[PDB]
């Protein structure tokens, strides 16, 4: 197969999803409703193994026992109005603990994203992210649920 | 001016490569309280080391700032490139070494700081 | 040969030129993301149901006179084990109800009911019947309106 | 990947074309057959041949481009006898608004072979509608979203 | 335990060998009435075949089960056998054999049965 | 509708098997007394066998038809099919078997006679 | 004059193949009763086949004798065999067909027994 | 894979790792020099003995319960006519003798006895009856005890 | 006994290398202060380095003198070395590290200084 | 848990490369009184260097080890390292470099020490 | 580059030309046949101790005053656990004790003593002193007397 | 596996030529030192040697081998303090015998480059025992088992 699945919904929607790294990311041209070009995706793609390094900065996952906290792509939304923008939106997944994960989670985000700093694209990015609670034992959940991406689709 | 040199037994590609060099980015400005612009990383792959008796993978990394280090900064940045070269190379975390160095003088821009 | 896309994390829309065949793959019981393993499962129950229809008779032919039996779409519990649920369509009364009992026979064998899949998955069917002309010009094995269910 | 197809429903394909910037939709109202490969190739046969009359018309590639522009929006087939195809196409732009028309339908004509039998042994037709828009302004795009709401 | 050789002047890959395989797997337990899990099967292609006085593309299938078979059963099974080489390999139905055996005894596991 | 395979140690080419091909159509409607046109043959050259302690040229030859054969049939065609594959193949007439069989059921054209 | 073919799904090389045909050379004169001399042994290594819902390493043993065989005789083959292919090429035991058929008629040496 | 080595010019070590075999090549009668010929006879002799062990039983699996039947050495006579005398110890009252029998008919056939082989030699075999617990640690089909009487 | 090492992204073929080599000793001498026979020069090229957020050309020195450094030599040292690899390597000066450091010990014929 | 980097001008294969291994570990245990499992390796051969105004065969040491070394370990040291890149890689004693250094602080298993 | 040659199942000579070194390779206690494992196992040893010889000082150079220490066998237990026995003779008052004791210790490093090889064996030496003149003409550290006790 | 070499000791090796049909044992007896390539391929340049006396004396690799036969047993190499060989050489067949044993001795010197240095630096010797047997007996041959007792 192949590694990674884009396709076009509309011309300013488009669903990439990454088998390898078993990520799932909406890439939105809201504000203008431009048609994506492949600088687009790729710059999609470029926040995803960004994100991707933040999940494994705040620990590894991907073994067994994952106790958290899950941090992952919802959605990549494109300014395209006048100055080359993107708006990514995180949902954090995990008291005094939950804002500790949070503010490393924040700070994560701004150093991998490169947010309010132009990108290798030309691109000025920033962020937004909601936080989540949920059993990590429990069988009914996935860092990448189908009901966490209901308002992007 | 913080340089990261990483020493691997397994070969490097240009995702792995890209994933370690955001990762100590995070770390520079984060653990390390240093511009992420600001630090040098240098990547060397299929590296023939010894370790333990054996030529299995194993992975040296080499962290250097100039002004010594925080208090409790080595432990952080120990624990999170042990753990990043073990999810990336998939390196056992008991064949990886992190030894911290301070340079007398370090220079960029054709000027010391 | 094969086009697959993602209209969600849990839609996925399979394609195949080659075979002439359209499933959907959904996970809807838990909303997971169909992985690669889910996708290679849902395109060994399409050659299988593939296999099912040359079984009851080779309708590729001219003159289909039938039954045609197609996949509309593949669930999948990821919940606590690894199951499947097929949905498939009948096209086609003594004669249906014997075209009935040749389509189930031979889609419990091709599909491995209520047995362990090559994916260590049991799966399961369930199908509709439906009466058409064979010969009418507005007809064809997957038709828009029969995925209607699933999309 | 210059072009990316895509399945939303079996008579309903999204095609993004990257080299040509172009985005069609290909669907088969009129019976729901599912598309085929050679649905498909007919279809980006059709966008290279807008796009053909699009050149014609003036290059609007270069910078400041005063236009007319004219694109594909979707390509209806028609399966149900005859091998039938319906092109729609958007003219973006009073007496020259009349010539513009006047030279894009009939650049049209040529480029799809109206009337008559395709490559894929088809049957082509096209209806298009004029819009008027400051070629200009910051908030504008021959491929807009909106553009595609009728067949999407 | 029946067992089924195929053999075929036209190339076969992974699909094609796949598609008959699932076919032997109904015929077995639809008609022959036997676990389709204890059919074997073995295929034959590219093989150099000559029949009706051509070497055109040519099919034989060949049956062997213990306890012979079924009233009605041989005429089903060629039916769906024919049918099945001729969607999946392109044979014409004219040039497609199929012959049944029955063996004396039969072993499997390091026994007979 | 009778089939012959042929296993050869020898490699075989256009003009080898064509020639055997002849020759069992010749001996099909002479001898056993059915239609040349089908009969169907295979032919496995280059087949790993072993016989009197040897791999040296060695050929066997499979014969199934159904109905059985007649009283002196058999003794005809081992003849004919011994000879020929010694002049053909090169093969020695005392490293060449021919087996007979008869299928319980033959089906053509989709259906059995 | 007894005839084994050996289908397997496994590679075969000199070794293999040379252990099995002296195997079935002491099988045919220990158990058969039959001359070591005047056995064939065909091999058919690298055979795509299909067995138990998976294409795993599978193994069909076919055994041709004229005038049948004796009463504990198929019995003992079998178990010889399989533990034979076993050994040698690794196949399990569940995964190993041995099918024993009889001839009508045996040519060799341009006549027939 | 094979280890060959000359204590003597009549006197030949060889060392089989693959089979996990053990024979000695001696020329006594007459002492002459092993040829290529000669080993290469030898190695056809252990092969054939290898057989005769997996015909009894494959013992290379766990719990080996026997009986084992190992070549031990091989000696030529090379005066007039080409012959070769193979030394073989088979390792386990009924059963024993059964044992015996078995592995005496299966050397018979594996070994060519009495008649021309592939060198054109004509071979026979002499055999000795040992008995030790399988399943005991200081036991194995080679030991060193076993090649005291050509070495 | 000085150290100088020399990391770069872009290839060095023997010009190059030849002539950061004589610069390195014209330094060693005129500005270190020591014996331009006495300093030891490596060069790793095409090392896969990331800096600024980019893969781009970029460079990095490292200096190491036993006994430490002079008061306005490291300046001097920075500032040369930094020229030299612009213009032979063409690296701009905004990407090039001079790292200083000073050994414990160092060691040279079998014995320490 | 010392860490010995080794810079050679010459080519080093599997012999040189575990002789310089089993060496580093000997002096690892009987004169830094650290466990020979627990030091780390690393091999650079056909390192371009130049020294003494040479491009000849030449080598260059670097050895580290938290809190420092005994007062008469590292000339023991440079003697043993400089004898053995003498004996197995043909290098001149007086074309080898030994330096020495000390890490503030050192990583093991995701743990500081 | 290595000549291995089995006098014996359980011995074996092995003569390295490029590290100009001769051991022995024996399973006494059990008198098992050496595998391809315990050949290799026997050269990893010998580079051990060749690792040993040039720690001690390098005696490849002219005028070696020494000490020499080299291996003169490998004895191999085989019987419950893996484990092996290398023999070593050290060629050279207080000066010799020195010589001794960084044999000693340089031999438990580079041999592996009382811990797990690579071959999953638990290793141990035995070592003798020998005192000849290093300028004499007559004298080699892999001399032929040297060998007597092994074979 | 035209050469096939063996180590009973240090100081002892067993060497033998298929293709030539030659068998040779190379021991450093005076002094015990172990055998290098060196001192091996010496003694092969020395069985080649031989090879060339006997061919000289006749060919008697053909059918009736009146003979006489003359073949090396062993060389022994001197290690102390010059290197020097000692080759042991049988020669098998009254007054033909003398001649055959003058023919044969000179044939050696020259062959075996006696009295001066060898393409290893080395200054040869050789010692030749005189033995008659029946060459149409069926137990004979030039390299006999007992034939090489005294060096094994």
């Amino acid at each position: 197969m192949e590694s990674v699945n884009t396709s076009f919904l509309s011309p300013s929607l488009v669903t990439i999803r990454d088998f390898d790294n078993g990520q799932f990311a909406v890439l939105r041209i809201g504000r203008t409703g431009f048609p994506a070009d492949k600088g687009d995706i790729d710059l999609c793609l470029d926040k995803m193994i960004g994100v991707r390094a933040a999940q494994i900065f705040l620990g590894d996952d991907t073994e067994d026992g994952f106790k958290g906290p899950h941090i992952r792509i919802r959605c990549v939304d494109i300014d395209d109005k006048h100055t080359y923008n993107a708006m990514v939106y995180v949902d954090l997944i995990v008291e005094v603990e939950r804002e500790t994960a949070e503010e490393e989670a924040k700070l994560a985000l701004r150093v991998a994203l490169q947010v309010d700093i132009a990108d290798e694209h030309s691109c000025v990015t920033q962020f937004e992210m909601k936080l989540r609670e949920e059993l990590l034992s429990s069988d009914s959940f996935h860092p990448d649920k189908d009901e966490y991406y209901k308002d992007f689709l | 001016m913080p340089v990261i040199q990483t020493f691997v037994s397994t070969p490097l590609d240009h995702h792995k490569r890209l994933l370690l060099a955001i990762i100590y980015r995070i770390v520079t400005r984060v653990v390390l309280g240093k511009p992420e612009d600001l630090v040098m990383m240098t990547f060397h792959d299929s590296t023939p080391m010894h370790f333990f008796g054996s030529t299995d993978p194993v992975a040296c990394v080499r962290v250097e700032a100039l002004g010594g280090y925080g208090p409790s900064e080595p432990e952080k940045v120990t624990s999170i490139v042990t753990a990043a070269i073990t999810a990336v190379c998939g390196i056992v975390a008991d064949r990886i070494f992190v030894l911290y160095f301070s340079p007398l003088h370090c220079g960029w821009n054709g000027t010391n700081f």
